[PDB]
């Protein structure tokens, strides 16, 4: 459930905010 | 802007 988070990385179009929101929240 | 595979050692390596 990250390969979808890492090849959308490079969709500035794309809004992706669960790869900080989610996938970065967890350092807290 | 990548910080879930850069601090994401555990998840992002054996966690899947």
């Amino acid at each position: 459930k990250y390969e979808i988070t890492t090849i959308h990385n490079l969709f500035r179009k794309l809004t992706h905010r669960l790869f900080r929101r989610n996938f970065g929240y967890t350092l807290r | 802007v990548a910080r879930g595979w850069k601090r994401k050692c555990p998840l992002f390596g054996k966690g899947g």
